[PDB]
């Protein structure tokens, strides 16, 4: 919701390194491997019975990079975060009924993942200002 | 409720950890009462700055924690009963605050130990630090 | 962690349930399905309309799990270890319906139970329901 | 949010029956019990180490009165939630730092309660109504 100015750049300048084919789709993976009754969304993604076969799933890689789209738009759009999400939110709330502590598991499942690509440079000023951000993406997905 | 594929990725994946726990779990800390202030107001009489020596200490008492209820998985009620009688009893900690530390120490172990923090792993460590936060925040004598 | 006097209290309220078992777990299923109704979806196979018989039928293989989970309240995984094939590796239920339906199950016992159903059976009862919903939603084999 | 006109009704006409000296101190007791962790925010209440001196407690009995008043407020307001519970959003979110889990749980102890007083009266639809209703305040009472 509200960054300062400086957590703003600091948010911006990590985003623009992140690599968007692995990072969105590792989350997604990791998710479906540490909280599995999320996989029952998934039903149309195929193999999901091991960590090995969800993370190396061409589904669920696409998928994350859907989901990871979604963010880098949210983040370009941290005034009006409702707006952007409120056709997401119909979809999640109205039309898939995710229940939305789901929500913040992924936003969660996200800083694991940055933290586990930036190591030390995913410091706890870094993740603090992205706690916000991600929060501030699963309250506007529930919104509805 | 862990299964023995769980213990075994905890129990190695803290065997990495070794004399880096009281750096991780004082890090852990850093974490969460920056990103979750409200947590802060458990600790009211620490010196709470970056570096501080309290904190240090402090997460090396975590870290050590951690370590026994990793030795005495299967046990962990007897084990970890007089920090239940400190969480549940005495000082009343919100479960939420729990999950904040748990997803905080995650961040602190894929930040370090990328080798380690694999999905699965990731997987039973998330789990391990559940079942030890419904102890520490059970009353069950 | 349930604690010894949790376990008397269970023991104690849920004895008195007795051949009204399965009426109380269809109304509680009758409860959450009205009061939550995303729950129906895990039971598209079912006929749902009140009074089915089919739900009366699943609420006494509920009651009846509970019946046993009391009955084995000290090694509960190894108890339910077929439930928790069921719930958690086949249908995958997310962990928010067991306390929709735990919830539903207090609000039953508190309407047909009210001398039994003191606070401190109730806080045993709610405990007891959440390390049964903890062991169903857990993969542990 | 949408309770139907009969719902409104059943909801109204049990509410009227309520002893409103028993059953707000009843709500906050057995939230102090079943969650006592809750018993944190009440520190200057005296007494709660066991059942029945959180129930006898004056002050818990006393203060569940206020609590029920709010609830009768929002039953008279459900079309704004938000605005009625305004204030009370920000004394528990900014002063009290209440979890928000916290309001869910005191909303469904206020359930069992009533389910307690009415018995079979208490038929599952008026809980489904009464859900409703809880859910409304609890997520107006998070609005922030
Ligand atoms: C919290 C952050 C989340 C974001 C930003 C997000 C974003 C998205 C996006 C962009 C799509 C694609 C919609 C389209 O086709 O245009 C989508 C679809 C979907 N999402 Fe999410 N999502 C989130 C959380 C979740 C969670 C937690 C679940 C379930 C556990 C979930 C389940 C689904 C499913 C099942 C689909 C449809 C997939 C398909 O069939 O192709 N989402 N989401
Ligand atoms: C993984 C979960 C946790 C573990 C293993 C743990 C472990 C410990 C240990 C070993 C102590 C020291 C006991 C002693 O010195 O005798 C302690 C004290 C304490 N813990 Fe925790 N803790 C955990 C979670 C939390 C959380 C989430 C909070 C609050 C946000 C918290 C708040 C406190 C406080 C306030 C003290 C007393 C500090 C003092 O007076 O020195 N703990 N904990
Ligand atoms: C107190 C918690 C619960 C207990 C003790 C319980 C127990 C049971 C039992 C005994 C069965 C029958 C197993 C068999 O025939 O082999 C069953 C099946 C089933 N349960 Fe649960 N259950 C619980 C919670 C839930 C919840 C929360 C859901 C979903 C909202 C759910 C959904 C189902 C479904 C869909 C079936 C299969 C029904 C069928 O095909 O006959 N259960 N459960
Ligand atoms: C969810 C429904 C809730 C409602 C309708 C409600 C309503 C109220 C009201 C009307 C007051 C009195 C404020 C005044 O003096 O004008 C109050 C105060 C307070 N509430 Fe709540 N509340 C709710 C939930 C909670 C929860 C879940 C907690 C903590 C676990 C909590 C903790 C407190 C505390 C500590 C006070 C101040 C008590 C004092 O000053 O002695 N409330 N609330």
């Amino acid at each position: 919701v509200h960054l300062t100015p400086a957590e703003k750049s600091a948010v911006t300048a990590l985003w623009g390194k992140v690599n968007v084919d692995e990072v969105g789709g590792e989350a997604l993976g990791r998710l479906l491997v540490v909280y599995p009754w999320t996989q029952r969304f998934f039903e149309s993604f195929g193999d999901l019975s091991t960590p090995d076969a969800v993370m190396g799933n061409p589904k669920v890689k696409a998928h994350g990079k859907k989901v990871l789209g979604a963010f880098s738009d949210g983040l370009a759009h941290l005034d009006n975060l409702k707006g952007t999400f409120a056709t997401l939110s119909e979809l999640h709330c109205d039309k898939l009924h995710v229940d939305p502590e789901n929500f913040r598991l992924l936003g969660n499942v996200l800083v694991c993942v940055l933290a586990h690509h930036f190591g030390k440079e995913f410091t706890p000023p870094v993740q603090a200002a992205y706690q916000k951000v991600v929060a501030g993406v699963a309250n506007a997905l529930a919104h509805k | 409720v862990l299964s023995p594929a769980d213990k075994t990725n905890v129990k190695a994946a803290w065997g990495k950890v070794g004399a880096h726990a009281g750096e991780y779990g004082a890090e852990a800390l850093e974490r969460m009462f920056l990103s979750f202030p409200t947590t802060k107001t458990y600790f009211p009489h620490f010196d709470l700055s970056h570096g501080s020596a309290q904190v240090k200490g402090h997460g090396k008492k975590v870290a050590d924690a951690l370590t026994n209820a990793v030795a005495h998985v299967d046990d962990m009620p007897n084990a970890l009963s007089a920090l239940s009688d400190l969480h549940a009893h005495k000082l009343r900690v919100d479960p939420v605050n729990f999950k904040l530390l748990s997803h905080c120490l995650l961040v602190t172990l894929a930040a370090h130990l990328p080798a380690e923090f694999t999905p699965a792993v990731h997987a039973s460590l998330d789990k391990f630090l559940a079942s030890v936060s419904t102890v520490l925040t059970s009353k069950y004598r």
